[PDB]
């Protein structure tokens, strides 16, 4: 606040730090695993 | 679901008697804002020209 008679040391003692992690929308993956597999045991 | 309501204090009413003035002042205060997590998610159409 930095206006009254008393106050705190720095803005860090006026903030709440959250561990919560957020992410936006991610493009869907479709072609990655629609074809069936062919196991190969050689070059 | 991309927007939020950061609010510190709600709507509060307060009554004070300024007897030196012979009034009854009424004060209403609140603290809110409108923010969004990410910098997208809105579209608006406008008239031509």
């Amino acid at each position: 606040n930095q206006s009254s008679s008393v106050e705190v040391s720095s803005e860090s003692y006026e903030t709440i730090f959250s561990q919560r992690i957020i992410r936006d929308l991610q493009k869907e993956l479709v072609v990655g695993a629609l074809f069936e597999e062919l196991p190969m045991s050689s070059k | 679901d991309n927007f939020v309501m950061p609010r510190q204090r709600a709507v509060t009413v307060e009554r004070e008697r300024q007897a030196g003035k012979q009034r009854d002042a009424y004060y209403v205060t609140q603290r809110v804002n409108l923010q969004r997590y990410f910098e997208n998610g809105v579209v608006s159409g406008a008239y031509a020209a």
